[PDB]
């Protein structure tokens, strides 16, 4: 959990994103939250990979907010 | 059940 400004979440469900802008993931994956884009979407990334993109807030259980 | 996916950000 290196960066103090990042947030932290766990995927609640599989998320199949429609485009390259969305980051798809599977239930139970940990996600590093980078920013909250609006009321419905985070941008995040998966630790130890190059996966990054947006996904709905309703698909993740938030441990710590991004700053 | 996974919730419906909302419209992307504006």
């Amino acid at each position: 959990g290196i960066d103090p400004f990042t947030g932290e979440a766990i995927a609640k469900f599989n998320f199949n994103g429609d485009t390259q802008v969305e980051m798809s993931f599977r239930k139970g994956e940990r996600i590093t939250l980078l920013r909250q884009v609006d009321e419905n979407w985070y941008e995040g990334r998966i630790p130890g990979t190059s996966r990054q993109g947006i996904f709905p807030i309703t698909y993740v259980d938030v441990i710590k907010r991004p700053l | 059940v996974p919730p419906p996916v909302p419209p992307p950000p504006s």
